[PDB]
């Protein structure tokens, strides 16, 4: 993969400083990654300019142009700023190219490929029962099939802001996607919605999980992220107590219900940001590792490691502050909490090259089968209350 | 001007024949698995042959046997033979490639009635 264009940008920041330089690459894979420096020599997904939209705008600031795309089910934009409307034409215009160039290359692979797979659900199919979220470019309810009398949280989308489950991840513990169809003006992604209950809820009740209860839950989070980090290649950059559910028989749903993106106040959770996220460095597979540390540091412990009702102050506890373990916890909890909280992603569990591996070999993990986590051959510790029982 | 234009298609006597070629103009057949479709009046289209770029062909059940789908690579044009026809056949016929066919890009189609 070799360099198409690179060369210095603002890029938005959406946690503290708005405007912040940065070195940006542009490569042929599609791969677009902002650096604090002009860098001296895996690739995520997340990064990609594949099948972007691209939109040139003047406000706030002149010059900025915006890149949208689709990433699963998610609109995500990234915001950038130059200083000359010659510089951002050079911009754009090297985007699309390498965009293009992708869609070409794939377009001829699939059709030099295709293999008598040369073959040829609505709104009303629904009950609306509850608005889980709302956002940009669309809202994410709780729906009832009418047909099955199943629950399930549908993402709906505007149509124009873009313009599959065959496509699914097939790990346990990842919301699947069960339908995807698309009306005149929306696009509607139908996914599995548990119905175990909020972790965050049974958390609360219980004040705090004990440390094999929480290995339990960690053991299905790591298994599911160290399949996105090397299955799909992307990071999940969104791990909180909130976006974790159980399942009827008490195994992990990681939710699938963002919409748009987060963040005087911020317009979603920050107590789970990552150093190198709030700073708008570049960050890759490292960053779900601090938010599982956060995660598992607010079962064991029945609090944040760092809160402050100012996001502000919150800000400067997590650069800044060094973790405090409450005395009752053991070491073995203090040292994979403390690894996973490194401030320097460099230096934190998983974030060495053999990212999952590491954690999955932590003592703390010590005794735990990994192809039994994956197979949900682990016993879970707690039992909803509770297939269709709207118990929660 | 990138297209697939459809050719051959009138009015035959049932049990006749019939040979519907697909000129392919800013494309490359040889590149491509090529398909042949079919869609009546009340009807939702319907997948009838393939040609893959091996060459390996494959036919839907209602046709396996009285049609042959062939790819000219000299010619850019795929070709359907239609032996001993039957007024259940009467439709218009399309072709197409894969990456146009999950767009919902269609040429103009032929018309065959038996
Ligand atoms: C401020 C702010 C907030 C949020 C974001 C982006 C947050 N996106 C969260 C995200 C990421 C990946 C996926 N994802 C899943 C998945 C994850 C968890 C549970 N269930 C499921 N299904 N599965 C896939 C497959 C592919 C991809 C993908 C990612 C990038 C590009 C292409 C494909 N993603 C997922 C779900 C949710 C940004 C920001 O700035």
């Amino acid at each position: 993969v070799a360099i198409v264009k690179e060369g210095w940008l603002h890029k938005r920041g959406k946690y503290i400083k708005t405007w912040r330089p940065r070195y940006f690459l542009l490569k042929n894979d599609g791969t677009f990654i902002g650096y604090k420096e002009r860098p001296q020599d895996a690739p995520l997904n997340n990064f990609s300019v594949a099948q972007c939209q691209l939109m040139k705008t003047e406000r706030p600031r002149p010059n900025t142009f915006i890149i949208r795309c689709l990433q699963w089910t998610t609109v995500i934009e990234r915001t950038f700023h130059v200083e000359t409307p010659e510089e951002r034409e050079e911009w754009t215009t090297a985007i699309q190219t390498v965009a293009d160039g992708l869609k070409k290359q794939e377009e001829e692979e699939m059709d030099a490929s295709a293999e008598h797979t040369d073959m040829e659900v609505t709104m009303n199919e629904f009950e609306y029962l509850k608005l889980l979220g709302k956002g940009t470019f669309g809202k994410v309810i709780l729906v009832k099939e009418k047909a099955t009398g199943r629950y399930y949280a549908m993402k709906i989308l505007k149509k124009e802001v873009i313009v599959r489950v065959l496509q699914n991840s097939r790990h346990p513990f990842l919301t699947a996607l069960k339908y995807s169809f698309q009306t005149h003006d929306r696009l509607c992604f139908v996914m599995e919605y548990a119905n175990g209950g909020e972790l965050f809820f049974h958390l609360s009740r219980e004040r705090v999980f004990s440390e094999d209860r929480a290995r339990f839950y960690g053991a299905e989070i790591v298994s599911a992220l160290d399949y996105l980090h090397s299955e799909k290649n992307v990071v999940y950059r969104d791990l909180k107590l909130e976006n974790l559910m159980l399942d009827k028989d008490g195994h992990i749903k990681i939710t699938d219900f963002g919409l748009c993106k987060e963040g005087k106040t911020f317009c979603g959770t920050p107590e789970y940001l990552a150093p190198e996220v709030l700073e708008d460095n570049d960050y890759g597979r490292a960053v779900d590792w601090w938010g599982l540390g956060v995660v598992m540091y607010e079962m064991m412990c029945g609090r944040l490691p760092f809160y402050n009702q100012d996001h502000e102050k919150l800000f400067e506890l997590i650069l800044m502050e060094e973790i405090r373990f409450p005395r009752t916890l053991g070491p073995e909890a203090k040292s994979l909490l403390s690894g996973l909280l490194k401030k320097d992603p460099k230096q934190r569990l998983g974030g060495g090259s053999e990212d999952a591996k590491e954690i999955m070999q932590h003592r703390f993990f010590a005794g735990i089968v990994w192809q039994h986590v994956y197979e949900k051959k682990l016993s879970p510790p707690f039992k909803p209350q509770v297939e269709t029982d709207t118990r929660y | 001007q990138v297209q697939l234009q459809e050719s051959g298609g009138g009015l035959v006597q049932a049990g006749g024949s019939l040979r519907l070629s697909c000129a392919a103009s800013g494309i490359d057949v040889r590149i491509k698995t090529m398909a042949w479709y079919r869609q009546a009046p009340g009807k939702q289209r319907e997948l009838l042959a393939s040609v893959l770029v091996s060459g390996s062909t494959n036919y839907a059940d209602p046709v396996k046997g009285r049609f042959t789908i062939s790819r000219d690579n000299a010619k850019n044009t795929v070709y359907l033979q239609m032996n001993k026809l039957i007024p259940d056949d009467t439709a218009v016929y399309y072709c197409n490639t894969y990456g146009r066919l999950r767009r919902d890009v269609w040429g103009p189609g032929t018309q065959v009635t038996v």
